[PDB]
């Protein structure tokens, strides 16, 4: 669904880096891996937080029971 | 209250009981029960 | 052997034949109607 | 009896034939046989039609229900007038002691009639 | 990107599942019934008839399934999910016009409806055909759902791809005990179903059919066709120079016993010992009967006067019976893959429906004169007035046949069940995963493990690595990526296409010299002989490459007999190939270009000839090389991607080549189970048990199978960080050990919706049932039992329930069956409760409850309750590799240890695998991942192929770590440094299904059956275990004698039975009620089992006298 509030295996926060990670892909067209280390996610186990998350909340919402 | 809404019509319906099963306003024949008002208590864990 | 009442061998073919309790031949409710399923063994005790 | 299970397996072909014909739904079927069977009973079903006492008995459980169904959709297909089998209508339901029924209430008509007429698909501000 | 013929042949793959995706055998064998043949139904059951007033007929010009002639609009149809929600079938209309015999005159009346076909999702005549992301979001449904299946009542099933034996050919076989036996099938489409024997008994040939009362030697039947000079026998069947002649020389003497010699003669033995068919006038000659004797059996071909061809065809029958008593090493294999037709839905539907259409018009027909035998009732009668009472025999036959999947037909009489299988909606591969799948036959060979076994001429055809174990083992099959299912076209051009190109015929050529050269084999049947074969298939390729025949077809070509084979009869395998003309290919990498620029697609391809179909007959010729760095001056056929021999199941294994091969096979049995997301309306749909994840993840490893189906859209499953090590001992057998600060973080909390459902029944004395509820005691409405009941009956959306606690009520009434009463005299309270009780041991809440009404006018309620859940231990995890596992303890987050950055591992599991198991792939699979997060970029490992080893430590030693991910972290326990390295990375664990929350059961003293008197067998209906006769010997092996008698009578079967002591036989509470005296009586106790055994073997004629004596005075 939508990005976990905190990491799973160190603990820290990412809730407010989704949003900023893709704001640095629509503008300033930018590699993947140099994106969120300039964000702020050092170490290789929040870095597949947002790498690998599916973010299935954009097509569950189209399927809304208010027209 | 705030009883029966449709499907895709998506209108508030408290049809009269024994008396029909459809509802205004589009001929849809699904009634979803809206949720309730009474406050439930949860735990954050 | 003989000594004993029943052992004529006449006694080896059906002439009379004893029908069992229903203990042993349950009338079953499967409630998929409020008419009973009856088991297979009452029934051909009754075409008999 | 035996004879007696034959005329009413036959005669459960009858009823059968006509509710798939009108689109009559399978609770009306079942509730009238035992329309039939009463009058099986006493002496109903002998001299008349077959074909004609079943569509008879058959508005006794339409009416009941309060649904759509005229007498006339059972005739057409018959090929009979409706008055020949309006008559033996009447002899059913004063013979057989049915004092309530319900009234042929003609609001119930307007709503049936707009789906095969294929009209607009506004079709709840003609209702 | 300077693209090159090298690595860039993949490209053209996705050309391939663009324009013909992966459920084209589903989809486009319906869409063939309902096009072309309807309208070859309906004109070979035209002019239905009555005998008396013969002026009278009624003809079916032409059948339509959906819109009118009137209107001639789209349609107006019930929606797909709009019809899974209310128990109704999702169907569309089948319309006819006729014409017929009012009176005066003939009237032709348009559009009459006759039933309601059922069509499936996704095909063109449902509403899902071609929509665009927008159309589909108003209807609710998917864009990623496969389709193909059908949505009756309720339930959503598929037709399987069945298959059988090749019908319509022969097969040779041996048998030491039996002799040898020559079995040939053949099933024309009318009526008939008979195969033909050619057995050997004590060294001579026959042939038996199960219409001639006895068997027949061939030397009659060879002269009943006219081939009689009896030289010509033995130089058809033998040939020259041999030992054949030798073998077969006792049958020309049978010819001398019999007395024949003549082709008038020949005949009149065979129908002398037929079994006469009841033909109810017997017009028997004596002279046709046996010349039809020859024309109902070997019904490939039918005669018209010379019976020549059909005699060629039995001795060519019989010479491959002879060769087989020569060398037992000639003979064949009914498992080799080019001896199956497998055959589609659309084609397997028609078989039901031209079943059901003339049992709807010979109903139909003797319902007019039943009209028409009345004097009056012969000039106004009208025919359409009574279509509709025989209508519905069409609708609930077609419904009834796909919801209890079993086909009784009547043509061939014959009793297929299992037709039919409900779809799984565990994952999101596992209801795509059974479209393409096979079920097979099973004739009985259940001693023989050879069609286990798996063939090596299986090549890419279907796939190798899926098939169930256990039960199910080999005869559950499953097709590949790339293939497709050929389809029959006609034999009448190609037959008059060999004569041009060279070929003679079968009646002019002499029989000395049909074994010297080859021989054309059209469908089994030898037609012309042709001499220098290899000229001859050449030039015909190069009227398929370039266009002239259709490209089903096969030019297979032996050379252990003189033959050539052709092959068009549809229903078999194929995939396609590039062809390679001589050392160098057709690859042409400016048509390869051009295909990426968009109008050169992969249909294009094969019209030009750059590609082309071959089955498995075709590649015994064939000589298809894998790479385009192995090209030989000697090479044909160029594989076109080595990874397609992998279905779209067993696709997302990542590094399949290095891991072991029985390591596959139990992954594609578990894929099928990893609970995950299902689709994108998945929150819209009632089912009946829908497992959902709360937070999953795409892989890091993926394939290039799972972006060719789309899996990574909606994954299943999230990728820990590993670390393989033994650890607190809790890891022994596979078991493997988690954290409990990563599960409070939400790693793997699943979520489990149930749906449950009631019907307001409407019954004969027009009474309904009621919902009321909340009844009161004490200023309060809610009982215990009703707090979450809601005021209108039905429970209430949004707060939870636990046990106990009625969520539906409901009153049904006590007159349930009583003939109506037409008056109204005492009806007031007549409903007594039935309520809908909330079991399971743990609390679980309402998601949503809806009410509406089914197709016929009688309502629904479907409450779908709702409860999520943590993985505690017991909950089953998996690796994507297959390796299955407990979670065995769930320690702290400080226990565990940690790098020198403080990434503390999520699962860890043993070292103790992976020497047994042998699975290198999750070895590489932790190597091209952890490097995968480090660059930031999602690595392949695909089949034959992938990401390489070398090129994946240069990025793993430039961000600093090991060359080999093997990193060093400290421990939590102690503190200091492990004196060992630990290897430390993310690899994907897939959760399963299989938790404990729901297989932990308890039964001290419950329910116990009726016939029996012992616990009840089943979980649900609670339980009491089973123990058996394996475990009643364990037991008297210790010598055990009073728990032997405690496990077997005191807690399973006590009873208190009084016996008599003299004329020993059970009786009743006091009496023997045989010697009514009521005096001598032993209360003693059994098993309640042996006082019904001793009633049973009572009830038949046998009498168990009982004699007793005292326990003690020895
Ligand atoms: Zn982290
Ligand atoms: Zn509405
Ligand atoms: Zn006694």
């Amino acid at each position: 669904m939508i990005v976990p509030v905190r990491c799973f295996s160190c603990g820290k926060v990412v809730g407010d880096k989704w949003e900023s990670y893709l704001n640095l892909l629509q503008e300033d067209e930018l590699d993947e891996g140099t994106a969120l280390s300039r964000l702020g996610l050092k170490r290789y186990c929040c870095r597949r937080m947002i790498l690998t998350h599916v973010d299935l909340i954009e097509k569950f919402l189209r399927y809304n029971p208010l027209e | 209250t705030l009883k029966y809404i449709c499907a895709e019509c998506s209108s508030k319906l408290s049809l009269s009981r024994t008396d029909a099963v459809r509802c205004k306003d589009c001929g849809h024949r699904i009634l979803l029960k809206a949720r309730t008002k009474r406050l439930v208590q949860f735990e954050a864990r | 052997d003989a000594t004993v009442p029943s052992g004529r061998p006449e006694t080896y073919i059906w002439r009379y034949l004893p029908a069992p309790p229903v203990c042993i031949r349950p009338s079953v409710m499967m409630q998929d109607s409020p008419a009973s399923n009856e088991d297979d063994l009452t029934v051909k005790l009754t075409e008999i | 009896l035996e004879s007696r299970e034959a005329t009413l397996n036959n005669a459960r072909r009858k009823l059968r034939a006509v509710s798939y014909a009108l689109h009559i739904p399978e609770y009306i079927t079942d509730a009238a046989f035992q329309w039939y069977k009463l009058a099986l009973a006493n002496n109903f079903v002998q001299g008349r039609r077959s074909q004609n006492v079943i569509a008879s008995c058959l508005y006794v459980a339409c009416r009941k229900e309060k649904t759509h169904h005229m007498l006339i959709d059972f005739s057409s297909r018959l090929q009979v007038s409706v008055y020949s089998i309006g008559a033996t209508f009447l002899k059913m339901v004063k013979k057989l002691h049915i004092t309530e029924l319900p009234l042929a209430d003609p609001s119930l008509f307007i709503q049936h009639f707009a789906e095969k007429l294929d009209l607009a698909d506004k079709k709840i501000k003609v209702v | 990107d300077e693209i090159n013929t090298a690595q860039d042949k993949w490209h053209l793959l996705p050309a391939f599942l663009k324009v013909k995706g992966l459920v084209k055998q589903h989809l486009d064998s319906f869409n063939y019934f309902v096009d072309t043949d309807l309208k070859k139904i309906i004109k070979a059951n035209q002019l239905i008839l009555s005998d008396v007033d013969p002026e009278f007929y009624l003809k079916y010009v032409d059948i339509r399934v959906g819109k009118k002639s009137s209107s001639s609009t789209k349609d107006y149809l019930t929606p797909p999910h709009e019809c899974r929600l209310r128990d109704m079938t999702y169907s569309a209309p089948i319309y006819v016009d006729i014409e017929y015999t009012r009176g005066r005159n003939i009237i032709m009346h348009k559009d009459v409806e006759i039933g309601r076909m059922p069509i499936m999702l996704r095909s063109n005549k449902c509403i899902l055909y071609d929509a665009d992301e927008s159309k589909m979001a108003k209807l609710n449904e998917c864009p990623l759902d496969p389709g193909g299946y059908f949505i009756v009542n309720g339930t959503e099933k598929v037709i399987l791809v069945q298959e059988q034996l090749s019908k319509n050919r022969i097969i040779v076989e041996a048998d030491e005990k039996k002799g040898i036996v020559q079995a040939s099938v053949t099933s024309s489409t009318h009526e008939r179903k008979s195969k033909t024997y050619v057995i050997t008994k004590n060294g001579k040939i026959y042939l038996k059919h199960n219409s001639i009362a006895e068997e027949i030697p061939i030397a009659i039947v060879l002269k009943a066709c006219g081939i009689l000079s009896d030289l010509e026998i033995m130089q058809l069947v033998c040939g020259n120079d041999s030992s054949y002649q030798d073998i077969f020389a006792v049958n020309l003497e049978e010819s001398s016993k019999l007395d024949i010699y003549t082709q008038q003669q020949a005949l009149e033995y065979i129908g002398a010992k037929v079994k006469t068919m009841r033909r109810q006038k017997l017009t028997i000659l004596q002279e046709g009967i046996e010349a039809i004797a020859t024309t109902v059996i070997a019904h490939l071909t039918v005669e018209a006067l010379d019976f020549r061809e059909k005699a060629l065809y039995i001795a060519m029958m019989t010479r491959r019976v002879v060769m087989a008593m020569y060398n037992p090493k000639m003979i064949d294999d009914r498992d080799y893959v080019g001896n199956k037709r497998l055959e589609l839905a659309g084609q397997l539907i028609s078989l039901l429906f031209e079943d059901l259409f003339k049992k709807f018009n010979n109903d139909f027909k003797l319902s007019i004169d039943k009209v028409l035998k009345k004097p009056n009732r012969a000039m106004e009668y009208d025919a359409l007035l009574s279509i509709n009472v025989h209508s519905n025999n069409i609708t609930s036959g077609l419904n009834r046949a796909i919801s209890t999947g079993n086909w009784s037909l009547k043509r061939f009489k014959m009793e297929r069940a299992g037709v039919t299988h409900v779809l799984s909606r565990l994952s999101y591969i596992s209801a795509l995963g059974m479209m393409t799948r096979i079920s097979s036959q099973f004739e009985k060979s259940r001693k023989v493990s050879g069609p286990r076994a798996l063939q090596p001429s299986q090549f890419g055809m279907l796939c190798t690595a899926d098939t169930p174990e256990g039960e199910a083992c080999g005869l559950v099959k499953n097709l590949a990526l790339m293939t497709h299912i050929t389809t029959d076209d006609e034999e009448e051009p190609i037959k008059k296409l060999c004569y041009v190109l060279g070929v003679e015929d079968i009646t002019l050529i002499d029989s000395a010299s049909l074994h010297l050269n080859y021989g054309v084999y059209l469908n089994g049947t030898l037609i012309g002989s042709i001499r220098f074969p290899t000229k001859f298939v050449t030039q015909f390729r190069h009227l398929r490459r370039t266009g002239k025949v259709s490209e089903f077809i096969s030019i297979y070509s032996n050379s252990h007999q003189m033959a050539v084979h052709i092959a068009t009869d549809g229903g078999r395998i194929c995939r396609p190939l590039i062809i390679v003309s001589d050392g160098q290919s057709r690859v042409k990498d400016i048509h390869l270009r051009k295909l990426l620029d968009g109008e050169l697609d992969f249909d294009d391809f094969l019209k030009l000839g750059l590609v082309e179909y071959l089955d498995v007959n075709e590649e015994n010729d064939s000589y298809i090389a894998l790479y385009e760095k192995d090209i030989v001056p000697s090479m044909t056929h160029l594989e076109i991607e080595p990874f397609t021999i992998l279905g779209a199941v067993a696709g997302l294994i990542p590094y399949p080549h290095h891991n072991q091969s029985p390591r596959n096979t139990y992954q594609c049995a578990m894929g099928k189970q990893a609970i995950g997301a299902i689709a994108y309306n998945q929150f819209k749909r009632i089912d009946t048990l829908l497992y959902l994840m709360t937070y999953p993840q795409q892989p890091m490893v993926k394939t290039k199978t799972i972006e060719l189906i789309d899996y990574d859209k909606l994954p299943a499953g999230q990728n820990a960080t590993v670390a393989v090590m033994s650890y607190s001992g809790y890891d022994i057998e596979d078991a493997l050990v988690l954290n409990k600060s990563s599960i409070d973080r939400g790693f793997g909390r699943c979520e489990t919706r149930r749906k449950t459902t009631t019907v307001l029944k409407r019954y004969a004395n027009h009474t309904q049932d009621i919902i009321g509820g909340m009844r009161v005691d004490e200023n309060g409405d809610p009982i215990w039992q009703h707090q979450s009941l809601g005021p209108d009956g039905l429970g209430e959306v949004g707060m939870k329930v636990q046990s106990g606690q009625i969520y539906i009520n409901k009153s049904v009434p006590t007159n349930s069956a009583d003939a109506p009463n037409p008056n109204n005299v005492n009806v007031q309270t007549q409903y007594r409760e039935a309520p809908v009780i909330y079991r399971g041991p743990e609390p679980s809440h309402i998601d949503q409850v809806m009410m509406s009404v089914s197709d016929n006018d009688q309502a629904l309620i479907k409450v779908l309750l709702r409860q999520n859940r943590r993985p505690e231990l017991g909950d089953k995890f998996s690796s994507r590799h297959g390796q299955k596992g407990v979670c065995g303890i769930i320690v702290k987050q400080e226990d565990m240890p940690f790098n020198d950055q403080g990434i503390v591992p999520d699962i860890i599991m043993n070292p103790h695998g992976f020497p047994s198991r042998m699975t290198v792939g999750k070895m590489i699979e932790l190597i091209s991942g952890k490097a995968g997060v480090l660059n930031g970029t999602l690595e392949y490992g695909t089949c034959f192929g992938g990401s390489k080893l070398e090129d994946m430590s240069k990025i793993l030693v430039d961000q600093g770590f090991n060359y080999s991910g093997k990193d060093m972290l400290y421990s939590g326990i102690t503190g200091e440094c492990l004196q060992a390295y630990i290897f430390f990375g993310p690899i994907y664990y897939q959760k399963l299904k299989h938790m404990v929350l729901d297989k932990m059961h308890a039964r001290a003293r419950g329910p116990r059956a009726v016939l029996t008197r012992q616990p009840t067998e089943g979980r649900s209906r609670d339980g009491g275990l089973r123990l058996g006769e394996m475990e009643r010997d364990c037991v008297i092996a210790y010598g055990a004698s009073q728990l032997l008698l405690e496990r077997l009578m005191i807690s399973s079967d006590a009873f208190e039975v009084d016996v008599c002591d003299k004329c020993g036989l059970m009786g009743y509470s006091g009496w023997c009620t045989t010697c009514k005296s009521a005096e001598n009586i032993i209360k003693m106790t059994i098993p309640y089992a042996a006082k019904l055994l001793f009633q049973e073997l009572l009830s038949m004629n046998i009498a168990p006298r009982l004699r007793l004596e005292d326990i003690f005075q020895q």
